[PDB]
């Protein structure tokens, strides 16, 4: 409830996660045993004002207006791990559980 | 007033959605945790209590109770401890004839069937049956669903996975003394044997008497495996932070260290048992 | 070869910095973590390493002793693999005894203070010399700085803003009327104590809780042992026991603020514990 | 050893932390008791291929590069807390510790 999941049928401006499937075997990771797929979403939208901003460090800055900052962008606040089976770089069979593959939620910061 | 994506458990309104709405506006979705506040007030008021105060204050819930209330798939809402609607798992457990045990791709048990369907909702997305009864250690009587087949990983338990059987059509050398013509055919031979062969060295194998036969490349170090005859090239670049028994019948003081012993001598050495040789 | 900033705890190289450029390019700041790789790679091979395999192997160093080391300012470079160690001039201080940093802890010394300043809390400096105290008796506050206490009586020395713009008024629980919330932060500030705001308005000579009428979702609160009321929001949840000043006990501090927001009556904590 | 700290006087293009002072009565803030001001730095720079990327999902995406997703932004990866003494909304004198004022670090996401 910290955040804003969206789909294909949002018409959302703001911060927001939408989903997203990623197929290892389309990306060229080979090494991978299981899963072939999951889903990663993605965060996408607007940052204005302080909409979805946890950090007071973000606005405090864009009022500022110091030389080089961007605006804040719509970016993840928490991700989450996967379990995987793959081959590690001696060609042995791993598993491990891999942090920061899933966006559970996106802000602006 | 303002729209705000929840209420805090302090009761306070967090995370600015929309300003300049009525509450008719702000609430009129199914979303569960929106919330509004009637003030409208300047810029550095709002900032003084989302930041100073735990969040505005007079923070009134869209959702009072469950009425309204869209949970999305597979979820249906209650009334909690404090008396405020929730979204919980309410997975359909109704179409599940197996009533046995489960392995979830996690390599965990689950109670049942639901129970996995249950911790996929709760927690983990990616949660799956990969197969019928109790995870298992080894391959021995694991009979994978369809064309899934088992393997094993660094510890002993058993998967069922789906092998990557067709390679498009960088040689490697296996430990098994087999020249494997790329890493997917070496990786697909693993597949079917259920359990790791490993990667000796790059490129063909060499019918190698000693080390002093095996040029090793990739800043690698030649380990000879004296009990099958067979040099192995590893890496040799780890830093070390429970005693083992080694393949030589020495005691080292950590897994790490034995490999460290094997780096220097260039002899490999494998865990025999846990603890002192003696 | 890869340019990365740092060598991890496993010994392997992390945090991709830039790629296909030569040892002496890479290693050619005064970055103390800086580590460098030979081989180039295809994508692919470089994010499985980082990824699933503790990051790129044969990882090496820029900087392996102190020579070359730039550690900026306020550190010196030490052996331990080299370190920048903080080391702020101290042979300058007159102060030999105890301070008390604005974080509100007391350090053995100025000296102690400046290290935590560099290693932990950049925002860090003394507000008043000797140990941090209790209630403001005794704290003589250095240059134009004057003593108050938090919620927690404990004692700070701070720059009461003592200018104020002269519609807004306010009644503090002093039963005194300001005429703004400067005025009224001012006076606190003075005061060296909270006094707190009890409503807005001027303040009236209300004889119960009826005479005030609180504005914007706040109700009134009557204070029993001084005879004046306050206007509280009344709005927040609860999510150790106290001893109320009805002399009852309460599971919570909030769960006693709900029974002054229900009742009308303001109450506050005797004591933590059980009465 | 985790990111880059930049001056003016540095040609860095990538992803960097830089100084920033934040003055609260310039501000307006003046619930604000101490400290007047404070370094918040702040991170300005480009983000490209995988550098400074802690976490994967972050090229995954751009891999897949579905509607909406912009590049990698330049943002903070470790923000700290400052020690405050304000007043509250009831105008107490409140001692508090306020969390993500600083950014400690900057990083590609």
């Amino acid at each position: 409830d910290f955040g804003l999941d969206c789909d294909e049928h949002s018409t959302e401006s703001r911060c927001c996660r939408y989903p997203l499937t990623v197929d290892f075997e389309a990306f060229g990771w080979d090494w991978i045993i299981a899963p072939k797929r999951y889903k990663a979403n993605y965060c996408s939208g607007e940052c204005e004002f302080v909409f979805l901003q946890k950090y007071p460090h973000t606005h405090l800055v864009h009022q500022a207006n110091p030389r080089g900052s961007a605006g804040p962008c719509c970016t993840p606040t928490k991700m989450s791990p996967i379990n995987m089976l793959y081959f590690n770089g001696k060609e042995q069979i791993i598993y491990g559980k891999i942090p920061a593959m899933v966006v559970d939620r996106c802000g602006c910061s | 007033g303002n729209c705000w994506l929840r209420q805090a458990k302090n009761g306070r309104c967090q995370v600015l959605y929309k300003t300049e709405l009525s509450k008719e506006e702000c609430c009129s979705t199914g979303r569960l945790s929106t919330s509004w506040t009637e003030e409208d007030v300047n810029d550095n008021t709002l900032f003084k209590w989302m930041i100073f105060n735990g969040g505005a204050p007079n923070c009134i819930p869209c959702k009072e109770t469950c009425e309204n209330v869209d949970c999305g798939p597979g979820k249906k809402c209650r009334m909690n401890k404090k008396n405020k609607p929730r979204c919980v798992c309410a997975p359909d457990c109704s179409n599940i004839t197996w009533k046995g045990p489960v392995c979830g791709l996690d390599g965990k048990t689950y109670r049942n069937e639901c129970a996995l369907l249950k911790a996929r909702c709760k927690e983990q997305p990616e949660l799956e049956v990969q197969y019928q009864g109790r995870c298992k250690k080894t391959c021995r009587d694991v009979f994978c669903p369809g064309s899934s087949t088992c393997v094993v990983d660094q510890t002993n338990n058993a998967y069922c996975v789906t092998c990557n059987r067709i390679c498009p059509e960088q040689y490697l050398c296996g430990n098994d003394g087999v020249t494997y013509s790329s890493a997917c055919h070496l990786r697909k031979a693993t597949c079917l044997l259920g359990r790791s062969i490993g990667l000796a060295y790059e490129g063909k194998c060499i019918k190698a008497k000693s080390c002093e036969d095996i040029q090793c490349t990739g800043g690698k170090k030649c380990l000879w495996d004296f009990k099958v005859g067979r040099g192995r090239c590893s890496l040799c670049d780890e830093l070390c932070p429970e005693p083992v028994c080694a393949s030589d019948n020495a005691t080292y003081a950590s897994e790490c260290a034995m490999k460290e012993a094997a780096c220097s001598s260039g002899v490999l050495l494998e865990v025999k048992h846990s603890g002192s040789c003696n």
